[PDB]
């Protein structure tokens, strides 16, 4: 029980991780040309979305 | 360009030619050494490696003095400090055996001193020499235009 | 003045100056950042914070080349590096509108190039500008000299 | 030897004198103090004690220009940063009060532009001061000379 437990434990942190840097790096992705640029006119749907 | 475009120092060596934009910096990724400018060395640089670059925010007292960001790029001739480059078809050239390494980052200036695009590399065809650039877009997107055989310098 | 006053450094801009008087060096406390000078940046400061001030032992090689200090204050026109400040009825006072941030630590200048008061800072009248500054008397007394409202530049 | 002699600077003081020679670098151990040169700086100094010597190997970028050496002295005068010095039974001599603490290592240069030994202290005689030096030879061999009473610089 004590192995299935831990189990479980390092297979939420590690899908929580995985899911934390794969939004992060769609922000990068989809932010880092808009940010170099002037007047970033952007749909705030990315945003708002990955800002949490 | 000789007075906002500030060289990266290394070992006794200038590397590029970090530039001020739109009251942030920004300086090519593939290059390595240290900016001469005191207060730009205390600068956090986040790094877009996608475009070969990273980026940074300049102080209050500088903001003011930078150079202008743009969007229209008509072809033909725009400035640059070894002389004049040819844009046509949406790409860059310049003559034949013009520039080399230690020159990554410099701005390609327009006619009104506004930047129009930053200098990663030179790739020879031969008869001239296409410039891999980043570029800007009518949707203010930076386009990183690198024409095949590119050598970032 | 100009050779023997030094300029302080906030993230690179002027916000005070350090004044060497017979052989100790005083700075205001209020304005924060480094002393321009190297040999200046290794000398202990010791703080009279009710003064508002911070002073030290210069090095060997200025204490002679410095401002003479005096005692003597008759009321009148006194040296500025603004130009000329009215010393009447035991109070310094400016034109309004000259002076502001970055003047604390001003040195004082007499006519035959003696000390007579450091700046601290200033209030404005309407009429003129009341400086709260640091005066000396007689009986080797220093007395900071704050007018009702004064205002730390 | 303006060009190619770069000063020893502590504490803001310049306390000595460092010299490229034959595509390497040479400083006196008695002196202590950093090199402004971020490649000097840079460079591994192996240190001969007895010699009061450290010598490093010069970067690849400034080895095509340095000073070049000679073994033969012809006694006679030899010119120098303040004036001549006299090479005589095998010494070499300057006149009195010439010279003092913080000109070691400065190079003893030929009529035709070459290093021929490297001054590392004075002793005063009283007609004149004997230069304790750091001498060539023929057979690949350097020998320091030095006087009775030396008194490194």
């Amino acid at each position: 029980t004590v192995i299935v437990l831990c189990g479980v434990a390092l297979a939420i942190l590690v899908g929580t991780a995985s899911s934390a840097a794969c939004i992060a790096k769609a922000r990068r992705d989809c932010l880092t040309p808009y940010a170099l640029a002037p007047n970033a006119t952007v749909p705030t749907a990315l945003a708002v979305l990955c800002c949490i | 360009e000789s007075d906002k475009t500030f060289p990266i120092m290394l070992n006794g060596q200038v590397n590029g030619y970090a530039c001020v934009v739109g009251g942030r910096l920004m300086k090519p990724l593939h290059v390595e050494g240290k900016i001469d400018n005191e207060q730009l060395a205390a600068v956090k640089l986040k790094k877009a490696s996608m475009y070969d670059l990273e980026y940074g925010d300049v102080p209050q007292n500088m903001k003011s003095d930078t150079l202008q960001y743009t969007s229209d790029k008509p072809p033909g001739f725009y400035n640059w400090h070894h002389g004049a480059v040819q844009y046509e078809n949406g790409r860059f050239t310049v003559p034949r055996g013009v520039g080399g390494k230690g020159d990554s980052g410099r701005p390609i200036l327009d006619n009104r001193g506004r930047v129009v695009a930053i200098v990663l590399g030179g790739a020879n065809e031969g008869t001239r020499t296409a410039l891999s650039v980043v570029t800007w877009n009518q949707k203010g997107v930076t386009i990183k235009d690198t024409p095949e055989g590119s050598e970032p310098w």
